[PDB]
């Protein structure tokens, strides 16, 4: 059902589940603080 | 299911998302 | 994706490739929001004007891919669809306004470590998260030149959400607020944008507030890929989330 795969949707297994970030994530992030 | 053997450089079909009519 | 890198394993694990049947050919992205739906943009599915008009039948969602050619045994779906709603206002003619779809796939995929939804946004989110200068994620196997041009894995950049006059100067085109647009100003060195075959794929953000990924757009249409003074525009997926909503209640 989609209302099953809310509770965990959008947390990747091989990044947020193991308290991982990917290699251009931090660009996302630093757009936010230093990017306007 | 879709028996995977039916399968490899297969094309990428044109895309009118940026070959749009209404620009022409 | 013009001016992208390979994304890693695992990264985009909602990213569903779309693939015609007959002949054989990669026709667009998709992201996966449940076990049975996936979304795209409605011109990969419907474009009068090219005669085209996808039957269920017509179509494969592949799941899981990393590689752009290999079937990759042991991590890859392929799933076959139920039914295919598109978005009744639709505006093929005009400007691609309402650039949405939903297919329910015949059979639940299997979450994995390479599979695994993406969440959309609720209102909280989208007033957080669309503004300009604030970056989001476009990922997909399309060309990576405007137009053989093909990656051999799946592409992601990084793009700047644009300020909605700068979107609107940019194209003589009507643009409404069902959509936004993204990507680097001209002069100012970093540049990228999706370009054909990425049409259908999701223009995701990480919120920094609950360190979850949304899908806030859908890569919907451009002038050509990466020209300067150009944006592309992506379908804006809370605007359209009730209308996501009914067809997910109505049919799932
Ligand atoms: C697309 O094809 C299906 C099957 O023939 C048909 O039911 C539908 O009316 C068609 N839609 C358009 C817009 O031509
Ligand atoms: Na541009």
């Amino acid at each position: 059902t989609f209302g099953s795969g809310e509770a965990d949707c959008g947390l990747r297994p091989l990044f947020e589940k193991k308290s991982l970030e990917d290699k251009t994530e931090r660009e996302l992030l630093e757009s936010y603080i230093d990017g306007r | 299911e879709f028996d995977p053997s039916l399968l490899a450089d297969a094309p990428t079909a044109r895309d009118p998302g940026r070959n749009p009519e209404f620009l022409r | 994706i013009v001016e992208g890198s390979d994304a890693e394993i695992g990264m985009s694990p909602w990213q569903v490739m779309l693939f015609r049947k007959s002949p054989q050919e990669l026709l667009c992205g998709a992201s996966l929001i449940s076990d049975r739906w996936v979304l795209t943009a409605a011109h990969c599915l419907l474009y009068p004007p090219w005669d085209k008009n996808f039957t269920e039948n017509d179509l494969l969602v592949r799941i899981g891919k990393h590689s752009r050619t290999r079937y990759e045994r042991n991590i890859e779906k392929i799933s076959m669809l139920e039914k295919i709603y598109i978005h009744p206002r639709y505006n093929w003619r005009e400007n691609l306004d309402r650039d949405i779809a939903l297919m329910k796939l015949k059979k639940p995929v299997a979450f994995s470590d390479y599979i695994h939804p993406v969440c959309l946004p609720d209102r909280e989110t989208a007033a957080s998260l669309l503004q300009a200068g604030y970056k989001g994620r476009v990922t997909g196997w399309g060309n990576l030149k405007e137009t053989k041009g093909q990656p051999s894995v799946l592409q992601v950049v990084n793009l700047p959400i644009v300020e909605r006059p700068v979107c609107k100067d940019s194209t003589r085109i009507r643009i409404t607020d069902n959509m936004f647009c993204a990507g680097y100003k001209p002069d100012e060195g970093k540049r990228g944008d999706a370009c054909e075959g990425d049409s259908g794929g999701p223009f995701v953000m990480k919120s920094p507030f609950n360190n979850r990924w949304y899908q806030m757009g859908i890569v919907s249409w451009g002038e050509g890929c990466d020209r300067d003074g150009k944006y592309g525009f992506y379908t804006h997926v809370f605007r359209l989330k009730k209308w996501i909503q009914k067809v997910i209640d109505q049919f799932g």
